[PDB]
């Protein structure tokens, strides 16, 4: 759970009484906790495991309360499987509970295992939204068409008769926005967000790489609702790598049904794509980032300026002219070196020309070479 | 300019603030604190248990199990000593333990008993009670389907032959043996499946799962690849152990291209590792002892790559090629993929189909679902031919995608 | 087998060497040509007199013959190279033909000139692209534009540089199919092109203007900007 | 064994002219039909821009009042090609005034093509169709990269040239009268390859014996878009 | 108009109850099937099950059930006042009255809003 | 709604027992979600609007107007829980500047060709 | 080194100790800065300086270190390189010698490298994607800043340029003194002749 | 001692193996080179040499090895390991006793120095490409309990079979019954001959306008 | 792979053990002397 986002930034009462309002509810909570049966089921079961109990992990079941388990002394013993286990959440390689004298199972614990894939589930898309993302209006509903329709409303498609597109590619520019467009999704619909970064799949051990990729899609499906990231795509996409490239293909269309994790891959190379990983029967949308024009980065400035305190002799359009040279990305530099250089000379208020002399060293930042 | 003096900051941040800011920044301080408060007041969230519903379990016949029976360990079985086979004796091994010299219970018989064969035992006497299944590795039992895909023949359009010639050699013997073995022939073992991506080769393998009946099998080529040298051997190893325990069974091996590559020497000693398992795989297929009653199954999209070992008739026995549909095949195709969605009745396919050009059925598909996203985003709950042209166009032109090197 | 050279295909069967080129070519700067009713404008950007330079010396519009102009853009080495060619080629055919150099002509000798350097090894192909105005296509105007792979089209009006994505998609905007008549505006139009300038200013846009019979003609800073206050009030009338 | 032509694969193949295959393939596509009416020729611009002129892209060519040509690959060495067949025809019908066979002009073409390891660059990465008429019969003809020409009654050449080369299989026989013959090749290429006719993007030409003028098909398609 | 049972698509999962185990039409689950053809075909006006077999469904219903099910009409002909009240006279003189109090107050329900 | 649900309280006996029909009240709560756009003469007019969610963004303490992640769609159009509609070209003027339920355009003599 | 300490203290402290302007500017704070100039002019010393005063940790690792002899090696170090560093929190990285890996790369041949520019792209993602920037900074040092590219210099890279010229006549009597303060001198030394007989030293 | 048996895949090298078991009535060691490499530093020798002295206990015993390319490489380093243990166990410091060895392979070229050594595996049989003579015996072989058709020229299938392996004709004969079998004819003919020779064959590759 | 240079640490260390007094004799075989590393090689 988390706090309820206040939507006034600008220093005013509204925001004050949105927070007194949130106060009083903590406040309230704080009161009710403060203000303040089952020993038959906890006498036979909890009793019956006696403490302490070990950990250890199952191997197999053989009969309808008899299994196989191994310990971390790496010992096997067929033991008894008392009747409150849960069958169906008992296989193998979980781990178990067990009686510390006589091995016996004595529950299923929640997984603890699998660490990098747990790291990499990371969850934590709540940074950004749709809201965010300004001026990218025919990606938005080409995503949500592919994937964001699909998760929140399958209905039209089960409907329909169909079965929904099974992989999108995006691409474009850097700093065109496509890892925050991913992001910003994977807040839309709250179905488990993973990323993993491009080159990081590719590893040392021969095999690693279809090793990772195999892990990180059963853990996806494991967290059923997902959308997986795999930005920089091109580091794997342009024998191992190539087996790994397989792998991933036949993950995406191979045998088995996938069911319901959706694909993100964002790449800024794509001329450079392999055939391969292009499958006109997984990948059938693709959707480019172009440079932003004079609409978007006119969005592109009001959104990131918007959280600074501006003066009044700031001109937007004149940073918003001349052409489609830059992205979002140069933007947010622009907009952050401005803050900069309104600081330096003490303006806690931007300027224009502050603004004016950002884009300037950007641009003579931007890029290089002899005439 | 000079750096920011800390009265510099001081009145950076004071001269600049609203009326509002300590108490807003106070009361977010609040907001923290508070929350910590509550974390700590209700405790940690119990993580639990198992615990299936309490009506479910218990009885008393729970603990009485547990206070009378005995966590037995288990032991690999050896070299039973038969010395005189009155009393005949027998090694086991428990792992990471120790080894010892036993016997059998009143219970089990001499004949229940074989070498090796991972047996189970008692904690404190070591005597042997139970006979247990051998261990199969748990990364290669998964692999095992366990679940049919719902596809079956007739929802794999044009390629008739193929799937009549896989069937002859996957499915016959096993629904009619009658057939071979009146006749007195042998059927084949082994059918390799090739052509480019796309082109149905997966899914003539579904279909085949789902009309298998007996156990199936999938592989991929990243199961086989472990990183530590002779696993992936070993798992193959334990792979055909598992197919051969099965009365008959079926290996389907998708994209074999990734462990099949050809033996070379000169670069190193190249990727080896590979080699070696598809080395104990072309031995398992057909090497010392019969292979048994297992048809094994390959689909790949780089025939020739493979090692010509691999493609030797008596291991793979017939090769089928999936070519890019024709006319018919592509208005097949159009048909099958059309039946499930709610269209035009007058929807003249064969025309979609001409319209093609040398497309992979995995490009059909596609243009089906295009089509179907055009008459969602239209909100409309028919899909009208309109919809299928305009599907068309979007992938036909997405697949064709300065240029000037053109004529 | 990679690129790594000239002479050899990539499996595909794609010359990278050559696509080399158009990528030098696009580092360049902006050029837009066109042709109107009757004259021929082009207009050059960028022009950055780096304040103890003097701009007239680069020398970014050059004319040889009696009438044809325009530079190439790219590398300026190779400009002034293709220049000296140029010269040479249209000196000599109109002093050996017996009737005077045409516009085609040159350009098909351009475009020769650059794919037989292409063509062998060990000599480095000419990335620089151009746009060629002419007079005498039986006394009408008319363009070309020449890239490095030796090749030549006719266009009726083409960009090239670091605005050819650009100004092209400006072009097909509002290239009007109805002849521009009173060429003014197509120069007007030209002078709109122009206020797309890497720097955008416009205040050091040089411009030259042909009227398919008349020798090369050149606009000063003043009358151009002429035209651009006359764009600028067209452009203001969205009120 | 990348390097040049003058390297030879284990399985003999040279691995440099592939390539030049490839790049045939690369290229917009061509058709040609050889009928004892006359030979056709049909070829797409694949046209960047309206703003181009659309005939400025010399995909078409007249080599001869008797002979026309088109060609799929790269564009500035199928001009070289086409200047040398050109010049050998007017060499050759100047010095013995005897017309040039269209079969001797594929000669003469293939032999300049045999010209990058042969003496002493790299091959002409572009393929030709020719057709002509002569004394002795009209003909159609194809040659290659490599050297190589053959005869050809109906030909397609470029991209996707399996597709349409299919169709034009499928729909020739020896007795096409030329209007049938253009007319299916006119319809396959619209269905195949890009979109209905437009005098835009695509061009034709057709050679008669008894017709040494008006070698192209120009300004007159209007009669073909309505009756398509 | 959608079916209660098309709702549950009892077509299509593994009907578990079945055979000689469904053979009743018990309360319960048909007034649960009136509920959800009142809900879900609700303001449409129309309905296939409670209009050819309107009868024929409601006299294999029980106790509350008629109260319910016939009140159940009014949700599918909402704000349609002479639509559902030229539909539910044919139950304002019906010989069960039960289902009579479910009519009457379907003739008020409809005029709701 | 507030019936039914303070009726459920003790749903072993209201509800599950002898008063199924209390569950209609909530039929006093009936309202569709949709936009419908009709010109003055109030006949039916589809127009192509802009739907989406609703944020400040750019707006602090002043323009609310935001629908963001938003689609392009020809009205009618349904409107779940938090959507917002926009016009989604000028050429028209709403009577009312809160485009939910029944609303009715205008065409915008101010704007010009 | 007063300019280069100036403008390295404005960069990476101020966003650090004072983190509430950036809030109140609403700007994010600056990510990472690059140091240039000649072998031994401080440069590893001033970013230890650095570290010291700003109380947040340091975390140095060489490029030359990055390198390794496997594919998938550098990528999966950088990554755990800043995992370490958001595990400590407040804390500051030094890449020593970026130049190592931000250098040309071959350009086919009788081999190729190709994972040193992939390497160099991890690391670029990894500050490209600001990776949770709660007060964690990044620093490296080039050797002749001409040889580097500008890859990872891209605008909303890291953000600040520093260059390191060798020390001028006080500096060198800094230095002089600076590190003479533990010997054991004798009058009649006179350190300013020797730093003047020793134009261009390098620190 | 020694006896590498070799050939291209298809003849009948592991059948000659299969059988030299079958008859010999010796206590009999088969095992696959990949059977060998193991996962552990240290295990492939001991595996190695375990084998070696089962076969020295007993003492009549026949060691078949299949896939020598599999540990058999040129100079990972477990692999050699083993390969070395093998050698060792096999050529020095009092081998032989009663135990001999048949090795298998089809990339003799992959092995060259260390095993091929003439101490070590005494005997290099080729298998060849089987002759034509060969090839018909091979086709009659396996089509004896087929109930061939009474005439059919086994000379002409071998003389349009060149190229074909044994396992190749094994192939031959028995699509040649799953052909019957499509026409539900009782016992197959020489047509359905022709039309297992063509299934079984090569693709051809394509015409390759190289050459012409 | 790790043991082995670890056990050939042991072997350079123990034969460098030996005392001149000690009547002990090491006699090394090979077949690829070039792979041994010069570590052994040494005087
Ligand atoms: N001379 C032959 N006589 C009879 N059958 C033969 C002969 N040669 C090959 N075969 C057939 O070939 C098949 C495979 O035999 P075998 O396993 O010995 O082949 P191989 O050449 O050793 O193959 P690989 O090296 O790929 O394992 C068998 O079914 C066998 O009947
Ligand atoms: N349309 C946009 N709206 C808002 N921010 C943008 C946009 N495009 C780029 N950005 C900025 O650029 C960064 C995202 O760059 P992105 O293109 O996603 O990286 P990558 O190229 O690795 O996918 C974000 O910090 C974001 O603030
Ligand atoms: N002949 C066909 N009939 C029906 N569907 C087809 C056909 N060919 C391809 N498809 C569709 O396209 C996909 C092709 O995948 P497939 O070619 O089996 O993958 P792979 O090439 O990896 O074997 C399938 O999911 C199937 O739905
Ligand atoms: N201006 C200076 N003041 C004090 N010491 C210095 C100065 N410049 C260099 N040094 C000394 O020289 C050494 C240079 O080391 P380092 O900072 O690693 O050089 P670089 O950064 O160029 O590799 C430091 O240990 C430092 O003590
Ligand atoms: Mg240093
Ligand atoms: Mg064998």
């Amino acid at each position: 759970s988390k706090l309820p986002l206040v939507t006034p930034h600008t220093q005013c009462r509204l925001k004050l009484l949105k927070l007194e309002r949130i106060k009083d509810y903590l406040l309230m909570e704080e009161e009710f906790i403060r203000n303040q049966k089952q020993e038959e089921e906890r006498s036979k079961v909890d009793d019956l495991r006696g403490t302490p109990m070990s950990v250890g992990t199952l191997e197999e079941i053989i009969d309808d309360n008899h299994a196989i388990v191994s310990t971390s002394v790496g010992s096997e013993h067929y033991v008894s499987i008392l009747s409150f286990v849960d069958k169906d959440l008992l296989e193998p390689g979980c781990s178990v509970l067990l009686n510390h004298k006589v091995h016996a199972v004595i529950g299923v614990l929640m997984d603890d295992t699998d660490p990098l894939v747990t790291v990499m589930k990371v969850e934590k898309a709540p940074q950004e939204t749709y809201a965010d993302i300004g001026g990218l209006d025919n990606q938005i509903q080409e995503i949500k068409e592919s994937v964001e329709l699909p998760l929140t409303h399958p209905e039209y498609y089960e409907e329909m008769g169909i079965k929904p597109p099974k992989g999108v590619i995006l691409y474009g520019p850097p700093g065109t926005g496509k890892t925050l467009l991913a992001k910003a999704v994977a807040n839309q619909t709250s179905a488990t967000f993973l990323r993993v970064v491009g080159s990081e799949l590719i590893q040392k051990y021969l095999g690693d790489g279809p090793k990772l990729v195999r892990e990180l899609f059963r853990v996806a499906e494991e967290h059923a609702p997902s959308i997986v990231f795999i930005d920089e795509i091109d580091a794997i996409g342009t024998r191992e790598i190539q087996r790994t490239m397989l792998e991933l293909l036949n993950q995406l269309d191979g045998f088995d049904s996938r069911g319901d994790v959706k694909v993100i891959m964002a790449t800024n190379r794509i001329e450079t794509l392999d055939p391969a990983l292009i499958r006109p029967g997984r990948i059938d949308r693709k959707i480019e980032f172009p440079l932003p024009d004079e609409k978007t980065k006119k969005r592109i400035f009001q959104i990131h300026t918007s959280r600074m305190t501006l003066a009044d002799d700031v001109t937007l359009d004149d940073l918003i002219m001349a052409k489609d040279d830059l992205s979002g990305a140069d933007i947010k530099a622009i907009c952050t070196e401005a803050g900069l250089m309104a600081l330096r000379e003490r303006r806690m208020k931007v300027t224009n020309e502050d603004f004016k002399k950002s884009k300037e060293n950007v641009l003579y930042k931007k890029q290089e070479g002899t005439p | 300019i000079r750096a920011l003096d800390e009265g510099d900051i001081a009145l950076l941040k004071t001269y600049g603030q609203s009326t509002y800011s300590r108490q807003i920044k106070q009361v977010e301080d609040d907001i923290q604190q508070l929350l910590k408060k509550i974390n700590e007041l209700t405790g940690i969230k119990e993580s639990d248990t198992g615990l299936a519903p309490p009506a479910l379990w218990d009885l008393a016949a729970d603990k009485q199990t547990l206070q009378s029976e005995q966590p037995l360990q288990v032991a690999r079985c050896t070299k039973i000593i038969n010395a005189d086979s009155e009393d005949p004796k027998y090694i086991i091994n428990v792992k990471q333990f120790a080894k010892f010299v036993v016997d059998l219970s009143d219970q089990v018989a001499p004949t229940d008993i074989e070498e090796g064969m991972r047996v189970g035992v008692d904690r404190n006497k070591y005597q042997i009670h139970i006979p247990l299944p051998p261990k199969i590795d748990p990364t290669v039992t998964m692999m095992q389907v366990e679940e049919k895909p719902d596809v079956t023949y007739s929802d794999v359009g044009g390629c008739k032959e193929q799937i009549e010639k896989l069937r002859e050699v996957v499915e016959t013997p096993l629904l009619h043996p009658e057939r071979f073995v009146n006749l007195g022939i042998e059927p084949p073992k082994g059918v390799l499946l090739f052509g480019p991506p796309g082109t149905g080769k997966t899914l003539c393998a579904r279909a085949v799962a789902n009309r298998t009946d007996a156990c199936f099998i999938r592989v991929i080529g990243s199961e086989l690849v472990q990183k530590y040298v002779g696993e992936g051997a070993r798992m193959v190893r334990e792979l055909f152990e598992m197919a051969r325990t099965k009365k008959a069974c079926l290996i389907f091996f998708d994209e074999i291209d990734a462990i099949g590559g050809a033996r070379f020497d000169d670069g190193a000693g190249g990727d080896n590792e590979v080699q070696r398992t598809m080395l104990e795989l072309i031995n398992q297929l057909d090497g010392f002892d019969p292979r048994g009653n297992i048809k094994v199954l390959m689909a790949t999209n780089r025939p020739d790559t493979l090692d010509p070992a691999l493609m030797r008739p008596g291991r793979l026995d017939r090769k089928i090629e999936f070519s890019l549909p024709d006319l018919e095949g592509r208005t097949h195709i159009f048909k099958i993929h059309a039946r499930s969605m709610s269209v035009e009745r007058d929807i003249r396919f064969e025309l979609l189909a001409r319209l093609c050009p040398n497309s992979t059925g995995a490009e059909i598909r596609s243009v089906c679902t295009e089509a179907g996203m055009f008459a969602i985003r239209a909100r409309r709950k028919i899909a009208t031919e309109k919809d299928f042209l305009e599907a068309v166009n979007k992938v036909i032109k997405s697949y064709a995608k300065r240029y000037m090197t053109y004529n | 087998s990679y690129d790594r050279a000239i002479t050899v295909f990539s499996p595909d069967g794609h010359l990278f060497q050559v696509e080399y080129a158009q990528e030098a070519v696009k580092k360049g700067s902006t050029a837009v040509g066109v042709r109107g009713r009757d004259i021929v404008v082009l207009g050059v950007e960028k022009k950055s007199v780096a304040k103890l330079q003097d701009e007239r010396t680069v020398r970014k519009i050059c004319a040889l013959d009696d009438n044809v102009c325009m530079a190439f853009a790219g590398l300026t080495a190779d400009a002034r190279i293709v220049i000296n060619r140029a010269r040479v080629e249209c000196q000599s055919h109109r002093l050996t033909v017996e009737d005077p150099v045409t516009v085609e002509y040159i350009t098909r000798y351009i475009a020769s000139l650059k794919q037989r350097y292409t063509q062998s090894n060990g000599r480095r192909p000419f990335g620089i692209s151009a746009l060629i105005v002419g007079f005498d296509f039986d006394g009408t105007p008319r363009l070309y534009q020449t890239d490095p792979s030796g090749t030549y089209h006719a266009w009726k009006a083409n960009a090239i540089g670091r605005g050819a994505k650009s100004v092209r998609e400006f072009l097909e905007k509002n290239y009007t199919d109805e002849a521009i008549e009173t060429d003014d505006l197509t120069i007007k139009l030209v002078i709109k092109a122009l206020l797309e300038v890497v720097q955008s200013g416009g205040k050091n846009i040089e411009l030259a203007v042909m009227r398919r019979d008349q020798s090369l003609k050149i606009l000063n800073p003043e009358e151009i900007e002429k035209y651009v206050a006359e764009i600028e009030k067209e452009k203001e009338e969205n009120e | 064994y990348d390097r040049g032509v003058n390297t030879f694969s284990p399985e003999g193949r040279l691995f440099q002219v592939e390539y030049a295959i490839e790049a045939i393939k690369l290229g917009s596509t061509a058709i040609g039909i050889q009928t004892s009416e006359g030979v056709c020729l049909a070829v797409e611009k694949r046209i960047t821009s309206p703003l181009m002129e659309p005939s400025s892209i010399e995909k078409i060519v007249e080599i001869d009042a008797h002979i026309g040509c088109a060609m799929s690959g790269l564009i500035a060495d199928a001009k070289t090609l086409i200047d040398k067949a050109r010049v050998e025809t007017q060499n050759h019908w100047f010095t013995y005034n005897e017309t040039m066979t269209v079969e001797s002009v594929t000669q003469a073409v293939s032999n300049l093509a045999l010209q990058f390891g042969e003496e002493d660059s790299r091959p002409f990465g572009v393929a030709l169709l020719f057709g002509g008429v002569d004394e002795k019969g009209p003909q159609l003809f194809h040659m290659d990269p490599s050297g190589t020409f053959v005869q050809c009654d109906a030909r397609a050449i470029g991209s996707a040239s399996e597709g349409a080369q299919s169709s034009l299989q499928e729909v020739y026989h020896k007795s096409m009268t030329l209007k049938e013959a253009i007319k299916s090749s006119l319809i396959i290429l619209k269905q195949v390859m890009e979109e209905k006719l437009n005098a835009t993007n695509i061009e034709l030409a057709t050679v008669q014996p008894g017709q040494n003028f008006h070698m192209f098909t120009k300004e007159e398609l209007e009669e073909v878009i309505k009756d398509i | 108009p959608k079916v209660p049972d098309d709702i549950y698509k009892t077509h299509l999962e593994n009907n578990r109850f079945g055979g000689s185990g469904s053979q009743v039409d018990s309360a319960r689950m048909n007034l649960a099937s009136s509920f959800v053809n009142g809900f879900v075909n609700a303001a449409f006006g129309q309905d296939k099950l409670l209009t050819d077999d309107g009868n024929k469904w409601l006299y294999k219903n029980k106790d509350h059930g008629m109260l319910s099910a016939a009140a159940s009409l009014g949700m599918i002909l909402l704000w349609d006042v002479d639509g559902g009240l030229t539909q539910i006279d044919k139950y304002l003189y019906s010989s069960e009255d039960y289902i009579k109090s479910g009519a009457l107050l379907a003739c008020g329900i409809v005029n709701s809003g | 709604l507030l019936t039914v649900l303070v009726s459920f309280l003790d749903v072993r006996n209201i509800i599950l027992g002898k008063s199924h029909y209390v569950l209609y009240g909530l039929v006093a709560a009936m309202q569709p979600r949709m936009l419908v756009t009709f010109d003055e003469e109030l006949r039916p007019l589809p127009v192509s609007v802009r739907v989406g969610q609703a944020v400040d963004v750019v707006g602090q303490a002043g323009k609310p107007k935001t629908i963001t992640g938003f689609q392009t769609h020809t009205t009618p159009v349904l409107l779940a829980h938090g959507e917002r509609a926009e016009l989604a070209t000028e050429e028209f003027l709403p009577v009312t500047p809160i485009l939910e339920g029944f609303v009715i355009l205008r065409k915008n003599p101010n704007y010009d060709l | 080194l007063d300019k280069q300490i100036k403008e390295i203290k404005e960069v990476i402290e101020l966003p650090v100790k004072h983190p509430e302007l950036f809030e109140a500017l609403g700007i994010a704070q600056p990510k990472g800065v690059l140091l240039y100039g000649p072998p031994g002019t401080g440069k590893t010393l001033l970013a230890r300086a650095v570290a010291h005063h700003t109380d947040c940790t340091f975390i140095r690792v060489s490029g030359s270190e990055l390198v390794q002899k496997f594919i998938g090696e550098g990528a999966r170090m950088v990554r755990e390189l800043f995992v370490m560093a958001r595990e400590h929190a407040p804390s500051i990285i030094f890449m020593d010698e970026i130049d190592s890996i931000g250098s040309s790369r071959l350009e086919g041949g009788s081999g190729g490298d190709s994972e040193v520019q992939r390497t160099m792209l991890e690391l670029l993602n990894q500050l490209d994607g600001f990776e949770a920037t709660k007060n964690i900074k990044v620093i490296m040092a080039t050797n002749r800043i001409d040889i580097l590219d500008s890859a990872l210099l891209r605008p909303g890279r890291i953000d600040r340029k520093i260059e390191f010229p060798p020390p001028n006549e006080e500096a060198r009597l800094d230095i002089l003194k600076i590190h003479s303060r533990k010997m054991n001198l004798t009058r009649g030394i006179n350190l300013r002749k020797i730093a003047e007989l020793m134009p261009g030293a390098s620190g | 001692k020694g006896v590498l048996m070799y050939g291209p895949p298809g003849t009948g090298k592991t059948l000659l193996a299969r059988a030299c078991a079958a008859q010999t009535k010796a206590t009999f060691l088969k095992l696959a080179g990949p059977q060998l490499v193991q996962m552990f530093i240290g295990d492939g020798a001991k595996l190695v040499r375990d084998a070696f002295a089962l076969a020295k206990e007993k003492a009549p015993s026949i060691i078949f090895i299949d896939e020598l390319d599999a540990i058999g490489t040129k100079r990972d380093r477990e692999v050699q390991r083993t390969m070395l243990e093998l050698l060792n166990q096999l050529d020095g410091f009092q081998p032989n006793t009663q135990v001999k060895v048949i090795a298998a392979t089809n990339r003799v070229d992959i092995l060259d120095p260390a095993l091929l050594r003439s101490g070590r595996l005494d005997r290099k049989i080729e298998f060849p490409m089987p002759n034509e003579e060969a090839r018909a015996r091979i086709m009659q072989i396996h089509s004896r309990k087929m109930n061939v058709s009474p005439d059919v020229n086994y000379e002409e299938l071998a003389r349009c079979t060149d190229d074909f392996n044994g396992a190749q004709c094994k192939a031959v004969c028995v699509e040649a019954g799953m052909i019957a079998l499509r026409r539900g004819a009782t016992e197959l003919t020489h047509e359905d001959y022709m039309e297992g020779i063509l299934e079984v064959q090569a693709k051809k590759k394509a015409n390759l306008q190289y050459y012409a | 792979d790790r043991e082995i240079q670890r056990t050939l640490m042991e072997l350079l260390n123990q034969m460098d053990g030996f005392d001149t007094l000690h009547r002990v004799k090491m006699i090394m075989a090979t077949n690829r002397p070039d792979t041994l590393d010069p570590a052994l090689l040494r005087p």
